[PDB]
RNA sequence: UGACCUCAAAUCAGGUAGGACUACCCGCUGAACUUAAGCAUAUCAAUAAGCGGAGGAAAAGAAACCAACAGGGAUUGCCUCAGUAGCGGCGAGUGAAGCGGCAAAAGCUCAAAUUUGAAAUCUGGCGUCUUUGGCGUCCGAGUUGUAAUUUGAAGAAGGUAUCU
RNA sequence: GUGUAAAGUUCCUUCGACGAGUCGAGUUGUUUGGGAAUGCAGCUCUAAGUGGGUGGUAAAUUCCAUCUAAAGCUAAAUAUUG
């Protein structure tokens, strides 16, 4: 059961596996339905474009803090700085997210440009308007027209700054403070009441 | 293919090459990783020591995000640099113009000091550095510039 | 059983590189030939046309 | 309004008057059938949180449940396989109370839609419910706005599926890490990941 | 800034330039308001006192604070609740002296 | 209440607002929710609580 | 002689439930063979059999969420995370989630508020019309609360500049 | 079209009701990767109003972050030996 160098295998097929194997034959067929999915509801609704615009947001972790990515939708504040109710936003294009907020500077800033962007393309249709002018307009892909674009990073040339202390000396005693915080808060706490008490 | 097989050369021979003695059977000395302690114990001695037993402390709810901090050493540093006008980065560059170098938008943690470095002045903007890296970079005439 | 392998992976750089080849076979009159084609009454290989 | 009153006095369960009013309720209870039908509920505030509304078509039963464990039905306690499955005692069923008496309440009244339910008194014997249905056939029922989604035939024996609000907590549907095993179904859950998912071009 | 700049040590992380946020009503959702605190002062009138807290305010009665404690905390189950509990207790007694 | 109605769809109709043909009504206030509102607003002269509800 | 409350009766007027199917779905209940080269925890397996309940899908679903970041943002599925953290006679075995890429994207409703200058609400009967219903009228339901107004993303009551 | 209607939009003031034998705790059983206890259930105890939950090692002290339970509806992407 166990012979030669090999190595150690973990198997998970003990239990009745077999009733449960799904093979996905249909790859191809579910590719070209749902193109014809895609197809019909864009026909449905021309020319309005088939997507909500998204905002840019920046994506959780220490890992992926450099990438920016497509949100779910402009938090109040944002759809306030450009003057549209959330309510009347939702009805042209304009996805909402009554849950995310706006700790920072930046990411408010982009999608405030971004909305304006949008806000400036707009044509919005009305009973006067006749079958001619809609029938002017090409559905176009709200992404692709307003894409997310990672900020550029730095590059180029800069001056040189050489700072007397180096970068590790700069993390090594970062890491010092963070570790010993608490315990030379505590010592010096009890030696400030030591010093105030027995000094009174 | 079924017709490259031994099975298609074995026929006409009775025990299809597991022999007439052994008489291959469904299981003998179990299944899986049976005996590891008893009748298969010669082997993992052998090939896999270190195979039995607890080692170190448990780390509940481990987030490998935390943990992210890719490598790259000096040898490379100069890869991420534009390929384009790293020719013309290299002939004159100074202090008063280095190319600038974002380990971290590149998708790199730690900047550590293996290789040799030309002899040019650059700003590096590392997460981390080691101490040798950092002393290697300054020795061209750079700086490190820690970023977040 | 229907989970059997039924296609099979081509590097795609490989594949263009067979792509490529046979192209490029199409263009000797002894493959062409050899591969069983009655072009022994075209003049030369390969054979182009007017875009008409 | 009084019901911000009664909400915060039906809180009081050990005063004087709340104990006072469980010890007589609880006797009448005990002596009428183990289903009932009740003309109003005896705590209309916490119906009114739970969607009654004083309209025909909307019906107030109340039932008794027996309290305790589930011992296992097996005859003389032999169980015929491994020890660790000889417990009889000590056994406990998988739903609430609560949702035993919706089950039967709705059971015994087959035409109506078991809305909710709430507790309304205790012994050491019973458990004492009332269990709020809809008649999905009356027009008052049938032309509310507020009220349709009922009449949709998804909604045939909800209580039985454990879609009323103790059989959804019961089933463990809640979000977060303490219900990674039961957010969209245990049993599908299991399923999706005792699946072997093979494509065309296997990687 | 808010953050120090660089990857490690105490309150570490990237600058960036702190907007003010108005706060969410859903967080103000432990307020209390007139109309709880008058209703439930009523409520505390007609209803009067569970078993258990009668048998509380004689402990402190008793200058037992550390016996009240462990009653409270054995009936409420949790150490926070029972601190809570004993006081307004405390607050009870002090209302009742006059 | 529909003699009213019909006096107001006159008053109305004639022009005038429905509020100046019809004197301010002085009534009984019943059900709980608006008599207890009524309590707390000190509002109510005088109260009435059946004994057996 | 009358209301009210609770409980009945009727071949009362009009309705509704049950049973069938089984591939998928939502629950409950629930093994053992098997593996561990024995076997009792474990494994098989939170499976088979058994019971209850549906639909064209069901379930879930607009955070008492994930996080610890420069933060994301209902639910579902795929790829990945990952045969990993972890669990385990720490043996045999077993084993997720966050992030990320994508498919699809859609949001909301009550209770808790005095209409109080007017129960403004609703089933039914009867009549009528142009009938998935409208209008009128009479009983009835309902104040132990049916409508309008608000749902935390808010919102209300006053005041406010006009606009859309 | 009954739009002297309804809805939204700015700012100010005062307010701003928000679900209980439930949360939570102990114990028992089952279950889970969940390990001083993941969920569920029984029994006993049983709240509060910036309170309550969560923050994967039990406890106390002090903060911070993040949501707002104990009421409800909702297409699509997904499954499909009938």
């Amino acid at each position: 059961a166990i012979s030669k160098n090999l190595p150690l295998l973990n198997n998970h097929f003990r239990k009745h596996w077999q009733e449960r194997v799904r093979v996905h034959f249909d790859q191809a067929g579910k590719k070209a339905s749902r193109r014809q999915s895609r197809l019909r509801k864009a026909a449905k609704i021309a020319p309005r474009p088939i997507d909500a615009l998204r905002p840019v947001v920046r994506a959780p972790t220490v890992k992926y803090n450099r990438k920016v990515r497509a949100g779910r939708g402009f938090t109040l504040a944002e759809l306030k700085a450009v003057g549209i109710a959330p309510k009347y936003a939702r009805t042209i294009g304009i996805s909402v997210d009554h849950r995310r907020q706006n700790k920072s500077q930046e990411t408010f800033d982009a999608n405030v440009a971004r909305l304006q962007e949008y806000k400036s393309k707009l044509v919005i249709f009305d009973k006067k308007t006749k079958a001619s002018e809609v029938a002017s307009f090409e559905q176009v892909d709200v992404s692709a027209t307003f894409p997310v674009e990672q900020p550029a990073p730095e590059s180029g040339l800069r001056a040189v700054e050489v700072p007397e202390q180096t970068a590790y000396r700069t993390l090594r005693l970062a890491r010092n403070e963070k570790k010993y915080k608490g315990i030379r808060e505590k010592r010096a706490k009890e030696k400030a009441e030591a010093e105030a008490e027995k000094a009174k | 293919p079924t017709r490259l097989t031994k099975t298609r050369k074995h026929r006409g021979n009775v025990s299809a090459g597991k022999g007439r003695i052994g008489k291959h059977r469904k299981h003998p000395g179990g299944r899986g990783k049976a005996g590891g302690q008893h009748h298969h114990r010669t082997n993992l001695d052998k090939y896999h020591p270190g195979y039995f037993g607890k080692v170190g402390m448990r780390y509940f709810h481990k987030q490998q995000n935390h943990f992210w901090r890719p490598e790259i050493n000096l040898d490379k540093l100069w890869t991420l640099v534009d390929s384009e006008k790293k020719d013309e980065y290299l002939s004159k560059s100074s202090a008063s113009a280095a190319p600038v170098i974002d380990t971290l938008a590149h998708g790199y943690g730690k900047v550590l000091g293996k290789g040799r470095l030309p002899e040019v002045p650059v700003i590096v903007k590392a997460r981390f550095v080691s101490k040798l890296a950092e002393e290697k970079i300054r020795a061209v005439g750079g700086v490190v510039e820690l970023v977040a | 059983k229907t989970w059997r392998r039924w296609n099979v992976k081509v590097n795609h750089n490989e594949k263009r590189y067979a792509t490529a080849s046979a192209i490029a076979a199409s263009a000797v009159t002894s493959l062409v030939l050899a591969r069983g084609h009655r072009v022994e009454q075209v003049k030369e290989l390969p054979l182009v046309v007017s875009n008409e | 309004g009084a019901y911000k009153y009664l909400e915060e006095l039906q809180r009081k369960k050990q005063s004087d008057v709340m104990r006072f009013l469980y010890r007589v309720r609880c006797w009448e209870y005990r002596q009428k059938n183990v289903i009932h039908r009740a003309s109003r509920p005896s705590r209309p505030d916490k119906a009114r949180r739970l969607g009654y509304k004083a309209k025909q078509g909307f019906v107030i039963y109340r039932i008794r449940v027996r309290r305790g464990g589930r011992k296992r039905p097996v005859p003389k306690g032999a169980t015929y396989g491994k020890p660790t499955n000889q417990g009889v005692n000590q056994l406990k069923y998988q739903k609430s109370l609560r949702s035993t008496a919706e089950e039967r309440v709705g059971r015994r009244a087959s035409n109506l839609r078991v809305l909710n339910s709430y507790w309304v008194n205790q012994d050491s014997t019973y458990k004492y419910f009332e269990v709020i249905l809809v008649d999905p056939s009356h027009k008052a029922i049938r032309r509310d706005a507020r009220y349709n989604w009922i009449v949709n035939p998804v909604h045939k024996h909800r209580e039985a599926r454990g879609l009323t609000s103790a059989g959804k907590k019961s089933r463990g549907i809640n979000k977060g890490h303490l219900f990674n095993k039961t957010k969209a179904g245990r049993r599908h859950t299991w399923k999706k990941h005792n699946t072997l998912s093979l494509w065309r071009y296997r990687s | 800034m808010a953050k120090s700049g660089i990857a490690a040590g105490v309150n570490k992380g990237r600058k960036t330039t702190a907007k003010e946020v108005a706060p969410k009503i859903s967080y103000r959702k432990g307020a209390s308001s007139q109309r709880t605190v008058f209703v439930r002062s009523i409520v505390k009138e007609v209803a009067g006192l569970a078993p258990y807290e009668r048998r509380l305010i004689e402990l402190i009665r008793n200058a037992g604070e550390k016996r009240a404690k462990k009653l409270a905390k054995k009936r409420l189950g949790t150490h926070k609740r029972a601190l809570r509990k004993v006081e307004e207790m405390t607050q009870v007694i002090a209302e009742s002296r006059r | 209440k529909k003699e009213r109605l019909t006096k107001e769809a006159a008053a109305i109709a004639e022009g005038k607002t429905a509020k100046d043909v019809s004197p301010k009504p002085v009534v009984v206030k019943y059900g709980l929710n608006h008599v207890v509102s009524l309590i707390e607003n000190k509002k109510a002269k005088l109260v009435l609580i059946a004994n057996d509800v």
